[PDB]
């Protein structure tokens, strides 16, 4: 019963990099199971390719490999460690998909490795959906009418079968990742081919419609004792048919009766006892025929996941730590819930006292041709999640914290327009991320309830909640700002109306609205999170604020406290880099003897974990929300400038709202960000600054961009323009004019300054040229190229900078080296997305660093004054997204567009760089042969690296204009046609699969355009491409080295450090 | 604005709406945790005398049907919520909540602090309150009538809920596909159980009846000389609501059944009667146990069931007789939770097996019952 004694040392395996519906919900489960496996006593070892985690702290396990989960990579590390155990329930589908490869390739058995948590056998009945169907069948649960197919002529009968609409779901995928629905043939050719390919067992289940009936999903959690509890029911807000992660909502269920609700209770357990999970949690998901109850399972996923991180967080109940325990032979009865006190044990169902909302977070804006309909296939970057004591109190408080600049139900069309119910039913009858705003405006419209139930299949319970915020909304809009007294305000404040939203209805600003209630004393309480709606007393601090009467907030006036301002949601630009900065910043301070306090509501994350700080409110990181905590907390302290571009906005209301901000001040921070009072600093210091202008109209800007000269960087959507022609071009179908410099170096400096010295905290160099976003940037620590002589003068810019700005924490500059002489991109005196990055690489947490430094401790104080250049190779590279926007052209520029990222560590930039190539998914061979189209300026360089690959044994291919120039060189590559040239072409050859490398550069906005094929193609087709000549030579390097040759845990690399 | 008001013994006041019938109620106030189940809970003789806190905000997501209904009424004496959403919104509605709290003259109140009364309950224990809903309802007068509340401690209840006469019960359990079904017929029942009335729950009922056995419920103060007259294959006793103690007729009749090598079978106030009439002692708990997550372990199979509880009093584990052995326990307090006679064919259990609302976990506890039932035939 109590721990396993068999074991000594576990192998945990991480989630990797953050992508579409795979993202940091995997760090705080394995944050979690790292921690409850080192409290019990157990050796941890873990591999996880993406270093901006927590979990791969050093100090979080024994051994910490920051590795490409490759299999092959992986038997390294089992190898070397030796671990009598693989718990592979934590990271994702990447664990669970590496788990049954290495035991498929028998290095289980070779190294006497234990699977834990979920067995083998019990993954694949879960994840093979035939065998999940079949078992379903078994236990006599209901699955909808569906078909396996292996093949595309397989799947066309079953098609055949079910009809249109029909649901594909690939065998081993989450996420919705290679399925969708298919309303016709050439829709359903299209998912299946990318669904056979994806699937690791090649296998598609392809199933009836049962769009529109409610979609519910159930938490679980068994022991080995055979004990079993439900820790948390979900409701979806949107209907089947819309994956759950691109769904709103909501905990608990909301229209299901106690004889319903039980069925599907008991179903949930059934479930996981004839998939054979009997130590750990799981995730079942079902279908609820709203008009008879019909209950229908649709699939079950054996591990923590996106869910379980959200019902966690909503209950309180931290189920991947518990889960941890479990793996071990600990069961519920034994463990105590933390919550409480640990006074009640872990054996138990939450009961929660409040409604919990989550609410998806999209970045379609940043896909140009990307279809942005909701489907099964999760399209969502991120999410957002809040507490209110009722439903419209929790969902407005969500779509106040969403970050997309909503206040609540802001209109998205005019009342006056007379195309806009056309628009309204088009939003509602096909979902898109912005249809929660179009219900509001449909009642605004005239629309009814009925009306919007039948175009959106979502419950009349949640729609009649809308429209009513709407009615109420009316009234203000009515009444007025007198019309706002006490009674009125408090009504809208309890049904969770920002006062955002009242100043705008009321037509005045948003501090009026708050003067109101300052005048009122109409303010919130804040309750507290318990699992058990306060059965028990808690002596934990998580808690969300309200509007009702007792107050559970008891803030402590014996600590000097400092407040941590979270990020919200994560969006691409806006990961979980500043979400690690923050957790950072919390563990250090509170270390550090400080109070900490921690406000943030990503449900996803380590910093929103009770663990995390000493006091936790899981709330909108709004200038509202926050002043409300100040109010009551009245802490030393606050820091801004760790969770990215939401806690940045705020700082200058909140310092004149009295809030003590620490660190660098917003005005130094308004100064860097603001382009004239920057330009005119950089001015101050004498430096170099690429030739800008300002235009209004367009002729301004074509004679402006005359004296600047060309190339330009337009920024409004920002693009390069090359001509007159091209400026003009770019200006029809759209102001900031700024020299781009070609064929430059991007550089990024991260470093910390006490205003009594500068701390350099990692100079990196960017694979990609200045021109591909530093986000989308492959980069290495240390420079790869760049010389010590410029390295110095950037070094000097900084410290000049550093001062100048007034910085007081952590800065980083970006820099351009063109022609051995240094320009200045832009300053960001704040925390940036490359510090967990550096921290990693260097072995100083720069973070906790620059959180003392804010919190008055200098760095000669701290004792970090040297700047660590490690005896290693360190290379960052990302993954995007464009696998799931399949219309979108897959190519690098200078908008950001990566999801995630990856470390390499090696002995040679060649070993660190093939590292962290691997570990970013590619593609990439050691052979075959490569296909090169470049564009003129790439013309020259090409040679060399064409040498390269025939060096490397590979056969060539090339497109007219590159076989010349090749041909001018002594290289004859073969000549493949371009699309448009006929066959045999580019387009042919790829999907032929006839290259295992392609080197593709385009410049030039319609030669872009032109291109689209080959790189969409390439993507497609599995091909690793590179996009940038740069990116080609380092992928060259790379094919020098063996990835799979060397292992190093964290621990060891840091021991290298002098 | 329909106003209504809530008010404790202690002075504490709690202004809101009313949702029910106008007018007053009294009696001692608890909190119920069960997210879901509310027609059930308020349906619940147990609940008689009591004034009902839902922790779970949104009461009446569903609306209310008959199937869902634990007994012929409605006994809660009040109901506090949190909100009283829109609108009902499941295919088993046939009436709001609002309309079924005025058709069963229920005075009700919602938009209140209900986590405050909760953490209140919690911290000071159990405590008699009234509401007050109409035009101007007065709050001194609500506060008097609340300490006037004679309370549940010594309140025989049992007594006042039971039937009049004695019945056949022969109707069994619900089903998402065919509702509620017909009545047995008598030849279709193998097995006759004579069920105490003590305010007794539908649910219990039906589940015996899907186990094979036909009905007699008989008034709880029945003798147990009147009962043995109908040669029962089992003797069961009811839940139900007030102080177990002061019901010495139940306590005679079983000790006499206790003779007898019939099998006896008891559920909550049943469980506690048994006891009595075994030698334990029975106390008041500060606040009780009421919702539907609550861990019981059975000590002899060291398995946890999820249980959904009702009660506000409990055996005492340090005065039970040698000839009781401890059967569960709760993991939440390790108060007792099941009781077995050593030496004689009976055993009872704190919770609710049969549920309704709330998980099917302690319905095994029934077949034991069956068990003995069987094997007395054998006998
Ligand atoms: N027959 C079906 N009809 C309609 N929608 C369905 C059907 N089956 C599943 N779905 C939808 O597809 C989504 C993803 O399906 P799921 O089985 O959960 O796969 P994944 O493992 O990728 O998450 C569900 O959350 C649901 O909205
Ligand atoms: N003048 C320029 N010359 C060359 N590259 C540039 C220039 N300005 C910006 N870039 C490129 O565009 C990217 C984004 O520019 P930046 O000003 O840093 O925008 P953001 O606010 O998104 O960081 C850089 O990482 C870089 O590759
Ligand atoms: O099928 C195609 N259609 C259009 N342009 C293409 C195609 N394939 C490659 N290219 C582009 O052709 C360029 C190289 O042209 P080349 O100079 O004739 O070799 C690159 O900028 C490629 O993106
Ligand atoms: C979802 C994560 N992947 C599948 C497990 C796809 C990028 C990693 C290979
Ligand atoms: N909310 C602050 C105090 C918490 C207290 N131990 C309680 O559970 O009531
Ligand atoms: N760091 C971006 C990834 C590189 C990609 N293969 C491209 O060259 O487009
Ligand atoms: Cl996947
Ligand atoms: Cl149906
Ligand atoms: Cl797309
Ligand atoms: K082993
Ligand atoms: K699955
Ligand atoms: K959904
Ligand atoms: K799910
Ligand atoms: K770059
Ligand atoms: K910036
Ligand atoms: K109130
Ligand atoms: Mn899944
Ligand atoms: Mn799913
Ligand atoms: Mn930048």
């Amino acid at each position: 019963m109590p721990k396993r004694t068999d074991i000594k040392s576990i192998l945990i395996l991480g989630a990797g990099p953050i992508v579409i519906g795979q993202a940091c919900e995997f760090d705080y489960s394995g944050a979690q199971a790292c921690k409850a496996l080192r409290e019990e006593g157990y050796r941890v070892i873990n591999v996880n390719s993406n270093p901006a985690t927590i979990m791969t702290d050093p100090e979080m396990a024994d051994a910490t490999y920051i590795e490409p989960i490759h299999w092959e990579v992986v038997r390294k590390i089992i190898e070397k460690e030796r671990p009598d155990a693989v718990l592979p329930t934590m990271g994702g589908q990447t664990a669970l998909n590496c788990a049954l490869e290495l035991e498929r390739q028998g290095v289980l058995e070779e190294f006497g490795v234990t699977m834990i948590g979920a067995t083998a056998d019990a993954i694949d009945k879960a994840e093979d959906r035939r065998r999940f169907d079949v078992a379903m069948k078994k236990i006599g649960l209901e699955t909808a009418r569906s078909g396996i197919a292996h093949t595309m002529e397989e799947a066309l009968a079953v098609a055949a079968d079910v009809g249109f609409p029909c649901i594909i779901r690939p065998s081993f995928t989450m996420g919705g990742s290679g399925g969708g629905i298919a309303y016709n043939r050439e829709e359903f050719e299209e998912i299946c081919a990318r669904g056979l390919d994806l699937s690791p067992t090649k296998e598609l289940l392809i199933d009836e419609s049962l769009i529109g009936w409610k979609e519910y999903e159930m938490e679980v959690v068994r022991d080995k004792n055979d004990n079993c509890i439900i820790v948390c029911s979900i409701e979806n807000f949107d209907a089947m048919g819309i994956h759950t992660g691109d769904s709103i909502t909501v905990a608990p269920a909301q229209t299901l009766t106690d004889k319903e609700y039980q069925i599907m209770r008991n179903a949930s357990m059934a479930v996981l006892r004839e998939i054979g999970v009997e130590t750990g949690g799981s995730n079942v998901q079902f279908a609820v025929n709203p008009k008879n109850g019909r209950l229908i399972v649709i699939e079950m996923n054996p591990r923590v996941s996106r869910s379980s991180a959200l019902a966690s967080k909503a209950t309180g109940f931290p189920i991947a730590k518990v889960a941890a325990k479990l793996a071990v032979g600990y069961t519920l009865d034994e463990l105590m819930n933390d919550i409480t006190g640990g006074r009640t044990p872990a054996s138990f169902e939450p009961s929660i006292d409040y409604v919990v909302t989550k609410i998806p977070r999209f970045n379609f804006e940043k896909f140009a041709g990307a279809n942005d309909r909701l489907t099964t296939q999760m399209k969502s970057v991120g999410e957002v999640m809040a507490i209110g004591r009722t439903q419209q109190e929790s969902l407005q408080k969500a779509l106040r914290g969403l970050e997309v600049g909503a206040t609540g139900f802001d209109p998205k069309v005019s009342l006056d327009d007379p195309e806009a119910l056309t628009k309204i039913r088009r939003e509602l009858k096909d979902a898109g991320a912005d249809r929660i705003w179009y219900i509001a405006d449909a009642f605004r419209a005239g629309l009814s309830v009925d009306g919007v139930f039948n175009l959106t299949n979502i419950d009349r319970w949640f729609l009649v909640q809308i429209e009513e915020l709407v009615r109420l909304e009316e009234k203000v809009a009515e009444v007025g700002i007198t019309g706002l007294n006490a009674d009125f305000l408090r009504q809208l404040k309890r049904k969770g109306f920002a006062d955002a939203r009242l100043a705008k209805l009321a037509g005045v600003r948003e501090a009026e609205i708050r003067k109101l209630r300052d005048q009122y004393d109409l303010h919130p309480v804040y309750k507290r999170v318990d699992t058990c709606a306060a059965e028990f007393a808690t002596d934990t601090a998580y808690m969300y604020s309200t509007y009702e009467e007792e107050c559970e907030a008891n803030p402590s006036t014996d600590r000097e406290k400092i407040m941590v301002l979270g990020g919200g949601p994560n969006r691409i630009g806006q990961g979980i880099e500043f979400d690690y900065c923050c957790v950072h910043a919390s563990l250090a301070l509170r270390e550090d003897g400080y109070e900490t306090i921690m406000v943030n509501c990503n449900p996803e994350t380590v910093s929103t974990d009770y663990d995390t700080s000493d006091r936790l409110y899981f709330e909108p990181v709004t200038l509202e929300d926050v002043l409300e905590i100040v109010r009551i907390e009245k802490p030393k302290g606050v820091i801004v400038q760790y969770g990215g571009q939401t806690p940045l906005k705020l700082a200058r209301a909140l310092e004149a709202a009295g809030v003590p901000v620490i660190g660098t001040s917003p005005d130094a921070i308004d100064r860097a960000e603001d382009r004239e009072r920057f330009q005119h600093a950089v001015e101050r210091l004498k430096l170099k600054q690429p030739a800008n202008a300002t235009v209004t109209a367009i002729e301004m800007a074509v004679e402006k961009a005359k004296e600047i000269g060309y190339p330009l960087v337009v920024r409004p959507a920002m693009e390069i323009v090359y001509d007159e022609a091209d400026l003009r071009r770019y200006f029809q179908t759209a102001v900031l004019l700024d020299h781009f410099l070609d064929d430059a170096v991007e550089v990024d400096v991260d470093a910390i300054c006490d205003g009594e010295m500068v701390l350099i905290g990692g100079i990196m160099e960017h694979i990609e040229q200045a021109g591909v976003h530093s986000g989308d940037s492959a980069c290495s620590l240390p420079a790869y190229t760049l010389s010590q002589e410029i390295q110095d003068v950037m070094r000097q810019q900084v410290q000049k900078l550093a001062f100048e700005l007034q910085v007081r924490g952590l800065m980083n500059v970006q820099f351009a080296v063109k022609n051995n002489e240094v320009y200045l991109i832009e300053v960001n005196p704040r925390a940036a997305r490359t510090v967990p990055f550096v921290s990693k690489a260097t072995g100083v947490p720069l973070a906790k660093v620059a959180a003392r430094v804010m919190a008055g401790k200098s760095l000669a104080e701290q004792g970090v004054t040297k700047e660590v250049i490690p005896p290693y190779y360190s290379v960052k590279e990302v993954v995007l997204p464009f696998n799931k926007f399949p219309g979108v052209d897959p190519l690098l520029g200078p908008e950001m567009r990566s999801t995630g990222e990856v470390m390499g560590v090696g002995r040679t930039f060649a070993e660190a760089f093939a590292k962290a190539q691997l570990g970013s998914n590619s593609t990439m061979k050691k052979h075959g042969r490569a296909l090169l189209s470049v564009r003129e300026g790439d013309k020259e360089r090409v040679v060399d690296l064409a040498a390269k690959l025939l060096k490397q044994g590979f056969e060539l291919d090339a497109t007219h204009g590159t076989a010349i120039v090749l041909g001018e060189a002594g290289i004859n590559p073969r000549l493949v046609n371009k699309v448009h040239e006929g066959r045999p072409h580019i387009q042919d050859r790829i999907k032929n699969g006839e290259y295992t490398y392609i080197i593709n550069t385009t410049s030039g906005r319609r030669a872009i355009e032109d291109s689209r094929v080959i790189r969409r193609s390439a993507l497609q087709y599995k091909v690793h491409y590179d996009t940038t000549l740069n990116g080609g030579f380092a992928t060259a390097m790379a094919l020098n080295a063996d990835a799979t040759e060397k292992v190093i845990s964290v621990q060891e690399m840091h021991a290298q450090i002098k | 604005i329909k106003s209504a008001l809530l008010v404790l013994e202690d002075g504490t006041q709690f202004h809101g709406r009313a949702i029910g019938a106008t007018g007053s109620a009294v009696g001692e106030v608890v909190f119920n945790t069960s997210m879901t189940g509310y027609q059930e809970i308020l349906t619940d003789p147990s609940y008689s005398r009591q004034i009902v806190t839902l922790t779970y905000p949104h009461i009446g997501n569903v609306g209310t049907n008959d199937a869902d209904e634990e007994s012929s009424q409605v006994h809660a004496q009040g109901l506090v919520i949190r909100d009283l959403p829109l609108i009902a919104s499941n295919f088993r509605n046939t009436e709001d909540l609002s309309s079924y709290l005025k058709r069963h003259n229920i005075v009700a109140i919602a938009d209140i602090d209900t986590r405050k009364l909760t953490r209140l309950l919690r911290e000071k224990g159990a405590q008699n309150g009234c509401i007050i809903a109409g035009d101007n309802p007065d709050a001194a007068l609500a506060l008097e009538k609340a300490r006037a509340f004679p309370g549940l401690n010594g309140m025989d209840l049992a007594k006042e809920v039971t039937t009049a006469e004695a019945y056949s019960w022969t109707q069994g359990s619900w089903t998402l596909t065919g509702g509620l079904p017909q009545a047995k017929k008598e030849d279709e029942l193998p097995f006759h159980v004579v069920a105490y009335d003590f305010g007794a729950k539908r649910n219990i009922l039906r589940m015996l009846v899907d186990r094979g056995c036909r009905l007699t419920i008989v008034p709880a103060q029945t003798s147990a000389e009147d009962v043995l007259k109908m040669n029962p294959d089992g003797i069961f006793l009811s839940n139900g609501p007030g102080d177990p103690a002061p019901c010495d007729y139940a306590i005679t009749a079983i000790q006499k059944f206790l003779e007898t090598d019939i099998p006896v079978f008891g559920i909550c106030l049943g469980h506690q009667l048994l006891a009595l009439a075994s030698g334990a002692k029975t106390v008041k708990m500060k606040f009780g146990h009421h919702g539907g997550n609550h861990p019981v372990k059975d000590v002899e199979k060291n398995v946890v069931m999820i249980t959904a509880q009702n009660h506000g009093f409990a055996v005492d584990e340090a005065t039970l007789p040698a000839n009781l052995r401890v059967t569960h326990k709760s993991l939440f307090d390790g108060t007792l939770q099941g009781i077995h006679r050593t030496d004689k064919p009976a055993f009872s259990f704190q919770g609710h097996p049969e549920a309704s609302p709330g998980p099917h976990d302690a319905a095994p506890l029934f077949d034991h019952f069956i068990e003995l039932i069987e094997q007395y035939r054998k006998t």
